[PDB]
Order: C-alpha cells, then structure tokens, then sequence
C-alpha cells in the first residue's frame, strides 16, 4: 500500500506569492506502463475537487498557466507562481499506479496576517439547562491569529480535560482570523459539586494563558 | 455537456443498505473508466471503487465485499450500492469519470451524502448564554446561543432574524454522542446589549422546530 503525505497540513501565504506545496509517497509510484499517475487537486470551499495535474507534470485544459507539477521518486510538488484569493482552498495530492489508490491528507492554503490574541469569553450553564438536569459551561476564543491555540479547563483549581467537545471556524473571509467555541459539559448534580469554572486559553501570543472564569455561586 | 449526478444519498442505520445511482451525459460509459471517491466529514478523500471501460471492478480492501459498484452502459447510470454500513461510511459521494491510463478522477460529480447512524430524529436543546458578571465590564459584550442534542443535520440559526449578521461565529456542528451540539457567539457594542432586544432564532426542519431565545443578563 503506498501511503502519501501532505505537509504542511495549512500553509499561510500573502497574495501575490510564490508557494510549493510538498506530497511524499511511502515508496515508488510508477505503474508497470512507465508512467506515474500523481494528480492535484483543489477543493474550492463549497464545491467538489477538480483536477488541476495529471501524471505529475501535466496541467489539465483550462487550469491557470500559475499552476505546475513535477516530482520524482517519492517527492512531488505543486506550484502557483502568484497566489490569487481564487486559489484558497485545500489541495489534494494521489497516487493511481499502484492499488489501492491513494489520496493525501490535504493541505490548506490559507491566508497570512498580523497576529490577533483571542477573545475568551465563559458562559455559565443556562438556568434553562439546569431544570433540565444538565450544565454545559460553554468558552469562545473568538478572532485570533495564528490559528494554532490551546484551551484549558480548571473546576476549582484542577485542570478537567475530560468531557469537552470543541470546534473551530473556517477562517474568517473578512478579517482573516479564527475563533473556537469549547463546550464542557458536566451534570446539573456534578455541576452544583463545584464553584470555580475556569478557561485558559494559550496562544503564541500568551505562554501564560488567557483565563476567564466565574463562580456558580458568586460571579 | 458532460454531466454527473449523484442520487440515492440519505440516512441508513448501521449494518443496513442503500443503493447510489449516477447518472451521466455527454460521453458512453464503454469509453470512459468510472469511480465513487467519498469525502468524509473530516474533509479526508478515500476511494470506494471504480469499474473499466471494460468491466473491471476495483476495491480497496476496506470497501471490497462490502459495497459493489455496477453500471448500466444502456441507460448510461452507474451505482454503487452499499451494505455492512458503519459510521465511518459517512461521507459525501462522488462519482467521476476518468481517462483509462491518462487520469484518474478528471471530472467529479457534486455528489450525494449518506449519513450513517442510529440516532432517532431529535430536536434541538436551544440554550441562551449570558455572560458572566466579569465579562461585561467592558467596550464589547459577547454573546452566545448553545443548540445541543439535536438530530439529523442541519439547523439554521440566526440573531434576531437576521437582523444581527455582523460580528457573528456560527461554529460547526460535532456529535457528542450520536447527536449533533452546536453553538454561535454575537459580539456587540456594550450599549447594544442588553439596551436592545437581542435573540438567537434556531431552527431544525427535520423535527418542524422553530424557537427563539432572547439572551437577557443573569444575577440574581
Ligand atoms: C480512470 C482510470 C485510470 C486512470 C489513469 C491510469 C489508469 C486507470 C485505470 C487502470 C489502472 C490499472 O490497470 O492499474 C482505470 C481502470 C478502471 C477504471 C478507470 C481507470
């Protein structure tokens, strides 16, 4: 089985930029006919893929004259001479010379910008959720660059990285941030257990956390 | 005009069966060598199964045994139908026509999505999520709305409306446990808030659900 990896899994460019998206094979992909079947592709956000090189070098009819391909062995690669914001998306590599056929990961070309620390906001269950039986203490860490960030929970001191369901926004088409809700979840029973409900956030913009918290009690 | 559409996508219980068809234009099936690529929710591409101009079939071994890609060259449709379903199975499905020793997956499909799971139909649980007396001491004031357990996908919420766009992080729903939880944060002016009306309106079709929650300051 011939296994192919993209990296990096999200690459941050500025428009107007050369860039060289990489995809490695585990072995050789060359088919008992001499060719090497390495295609890319582009998943425009909301559509479906669509092939932009066949057989590593080959750029396919009515694909821009900014994309290219060439590799060998096990290394590939993917250029666009000068980035456009039509070109955002993620770019797929994959291996048809040898079964089963292969798809990369994909990597996400992104947008750069200045770093923006995150906005941590913490919600307390709602007096709603609490009749039902439940508590959900819900954290946004809203508009911040880079996209790599870190979110700690704290009931009463002890971190409780146990029971948490987080997601992330695609970057923002304006602004060009990220921002991550983080549900923890716990029980109106085991919620009434404690007071301290805290949410740290660690970004590169931080090393000492971003902590917003309150107290079922008292704030 | 060459064409491709997918049809046939749906909810199925695990184990069960469901039949995919595609139908196409503008080229013969004899000529062109056929495929099912699914993408799954986590946006990863995987190759289910492709038939030869010929006749020959190929499956990866996850797929093989499991589902069967046939064709109808007469009335130009291909199918893959699809049995032993598991969740993994869940992903958007695309049919493509390549060219037979020239590539693979030149033309794709817009595909059909099948969801498997054994989630019974759920509404939504619509929280309002006021903010801490901490928070609120400030220029801006964030505020949220938390839809929980709710099945199936997807549901639609808005902040008074629609009224209220700017500003807004509607985040992608996950399951938690086999239902789907999502949640939206509105950021305003702190003389927005709560000064004028502010409510999340969440609705989730498949269960004729429509409420709305108006986000008022907690505190005693
Ligand atoms: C698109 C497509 C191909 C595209 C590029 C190269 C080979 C292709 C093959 C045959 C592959 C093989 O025999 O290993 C196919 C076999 C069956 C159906 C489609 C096929």
């Amino acid at each position: 089985d011939v296994l192919m990896t993209q990296t990096p899994l999200s690459l941050p460019v500025s428009l107007g930029d050369q860039v060289s998206i990489f995809c490695t094979s585990s072995q050789t992909i060359v088919h008992t006919n001499g060719n090497t079947y390495l295609e890319w592709y582009l998943q425009k956000p909301g559509q479906s893929p669509k092939l932009l090189i066949y057989k590593v070098s080959n750029r396919f009819s009515g694909v821009p004259d900014r994309f290219s391909g060439s590799g060998s062995g096990t290394d590939f690669t993917l250029k666009i001479s000068r980035v456009e914001t039509e070109d955002l998306g993620i770019y797929y590599c994959f291996q048809g010379s040898h079964f089963p056929l292969a798809f990369g990961a994909g990597t996400k070309l992104e947008l750069k910008r200045a770093d923006a620390a995150p906005t941590v906001s913490i919600f307390p269950p709602s007096s709603e959720q609490l009749t039902s039986g439940g508590a959900s203490v819900v954290c946004f860490l809203n508009n911040f660059y880079p996209k790599d960030i870190n979110v700690k929970w704290k009931i009463d001191g002890s971190e409780r990285q146990n029971g948490v369901l987080n997601s992330w926004t695609d970057q923002d088409s304006k602004d060009s941030t990220y921002s991550m809700s983080s549900t923890l979840t716990l029980t109106k029973d085991e919620y009434e257990r404690h007071n301290s409900y805290t949410c740290e956030a660690t970004h590169k913009t931080s090393t000492s956390p971003i902590v917003k918290s309150f107290n079922r009690n008292e704030c | 005009e060459v064409k491709l559409v997918e049809s046939g996508g749906g909810l199925v219980k695990p184990g069960g069966s469901l039949k995919l068809s595609c139908a196409a234009s503008g080229f013969s099936f004899r000529n062109y060598g056929m495929s099912w690529v699914r993408q799954t929710p986590e946006k990863r591409l995987e190759w289910v199964a492709s038939i030869s101009y010929g006749g020959l079939i190929y499956y990866p071994d996850s797929i093989k045994g499991r589902f069967t890609i046939s064709r109808d060259i007469a009335q130009n449709i291909l199918y893959l139908q699809m049995s032993s379903l598991r969740s993994e199975d869940t992903a958007m499905y695309h049919c493509i026509r390549g060219d037979s020793f020239l590539v693979w997956f030149t033309f794709w499909g817009q595909g059909t999505l099948v969801t498997v799971s054994a989630a019974k139909t759920t509404a939504p649980s619509v929280y309002p999520l006021a903010p801490v007396c901490g928070d609120t001491t400030g220029s801006s004031v964030t505020l949220g709305c938390l839809v929980k357990g709710y099945f199936p996908e997807p549901v639609t919420l808005t902040w008074n409306s629609g009224s209220l766009s700017s500003g807004v992080h509607t985040f992608p729903a996950v399951l938690q446990s086999d239902l789907y939880t999502l949640s939206s944060s509105v950021t305003v002016t702190s003389s927005t808030w709560p000064s004028q009306s502010i409510t999340c309106n969440v609705a989730h079709p498949a269960s004729s659900t429509q409420v709305d929650k108006k986000i008022e300051p907690r505190g005693p």
